[PDB]
């Protein structure tokens, strides 16, 4: 599932910001 | 809608009498007692604060001058202390205090002690539509607000946003925020929320903010942002395509909005038309949404995190703590004279 494919990958904690 | 353009036009002298002569210098650091961390960033920290004088708790951000400078951010750090500063509305943060030293800058705000709405997000999964909704139209009222002071945002996520007392949202982190009235071209935000037009280099404008809320609003909706991968290039690569697919649960009032603000073409993203902020604010999506009670915050909100008393962080991740310095030398002094 989209669900499982999201949790299982490396981004689902926080998110840091970006600049350069 | 009456009421509404002559509260921005007050709104809008308020703003420019502080954004023209800055508050500066109104506490110091030994007026506070730091508690614990509550997030890390680039240049340092929030920490949780007990205020001496009156016992209130505060979430004190501090930031390293001489990495600021650095890292060649003095002027998006001091857009967002002059801005934060300058801004009043129900679901901003409140700017209490500010200073500096010999080593930081410190911004002083209110302490929302129901945590990020991320966290809540990733414990429950998902939130309902109305729930999600309920947010939203937080946002909408507050991208209204800020876009008619010539304000940017520019990194809307769960992350950025905090649950207070009363289960309202307190959006935070104006770090990227800017006043400008015509484009702008900084490679800033967070990548799942970057709008194609950043990604692209093409120059972009406020629009950017709706697009980040089409993003939040499918987020929140979902349990996952509709655009995700492992490395940012490759999330970067799925914005631009703007293919976008929807859960089975999703309403078809909330992928017709979100088919609209998640518009790769600008000339027909939703608060980037003709009507504005209003397209949003009429879509079927939102017909039960009542704009002026949400503003009163007079709406029951859906759900309220629980406090074990002022000063409670257990909404909050643990992080790793460290000695703030202050060296006995002055740094950076005429980087941050405005501060
Ligand atoms: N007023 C506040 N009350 C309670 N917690 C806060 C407050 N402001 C910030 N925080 C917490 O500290 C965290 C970091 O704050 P902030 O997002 O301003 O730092 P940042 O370094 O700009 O992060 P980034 O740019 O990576 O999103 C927030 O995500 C939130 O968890
Ligand atoms: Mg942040
Ligand atoms: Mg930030």
């Amino acid at each position: 599932t989209t669900y499982a494919d999201f949790i299982a990958s490396g981004r689902t904690g926080r998110r840091a910001s970006i600049h350069d | 809608q009456e009421s509404v353009k002559e509260f921005l036009a007050k709104a809008k002298e308020d703003f420019l009498k502080k954004w023209e002569t800055p508050s500066q210098n109104t506490a110091q650091l030994d007026q506070f007692d730091r508690i614990k961390t509550l997030g890390t960033g680039s240049f340092g920290r929030v920490m949780l604060v007990k205020h001496k004088e009156s016992g209130n708790h505060y979430a004190m951000k501090i930031l390293d001058k001489q990495k600021v400078v650095k890292l060649k951010q003095i002027e998006h750090t001091l857009n967002e202390k002059r801005i934060l500063q300058a801004v009043n509305f129900p679901f901003l943060v409140k700017l209490e205090f500010s200073f500096k030293d010999n080593s930081n800058l410190y911004m002083v705000m209110e302490y929302v002690a129901g945590g990020e709405m991320f966290s809540h997000l990733r414990r429950i999964g998902r939130f309902s539509e109305p729930h999600a909704r309920f947010y939203a139209a937080q946002i909408v009222l507050t991208f209204e607000y800020l876009h008619s002071l010539d304000l940017i945002y520019r990194d809307l996520k769960p992350e950025n946003l905090l649950i207070d007392q009363q289960g309202y949202i307190q959006v935070t982190d104006f770090g990227f925020a800017k006043r400008v009235k015509g484009r702008t071209w900084t490679l800033c935000g967070t990548p799942e929320y970057l709008a194609p037009e950043i990604i692209l280099s093409k120059g972009y404008n406020k629009a950017v903010d709706w697009w980040a809320l089409g993003v939040l609003i499918y987020e929140m909706a979902a349990g996952y942002p509709p655009f995700f991968a492992d490395q940012p290039i490759q999330i970067y690569e799925k914005i631009v395509s703007g293919k976008v697919r929807f859960p089975s649960h999703f309403s078809s009032d909330l992928k017709d909005l979100l088919r609209n603000l998640l518009q790769v073409d600008l000339t027909k993203r939703f608060g980037n038309l003709k009507n504005g902020v209003n397209d949003i604010k009429n879509h079927k999506w939102f017909a039960t949404t009542d704009w002026i009670a949400i503003y009163q915050r007079k709406v029951e909100a859906p759900f309220i995190p629980k406090f074990k008393g002022p000063g409670d962080t257990s909404n909050f991740d643990d992080y790793e703590e460290e000695e703030i310095r202050v060296s006995i030398n002055e740094k950076c002094g005429k980087e941050f004279t405005e501060f």
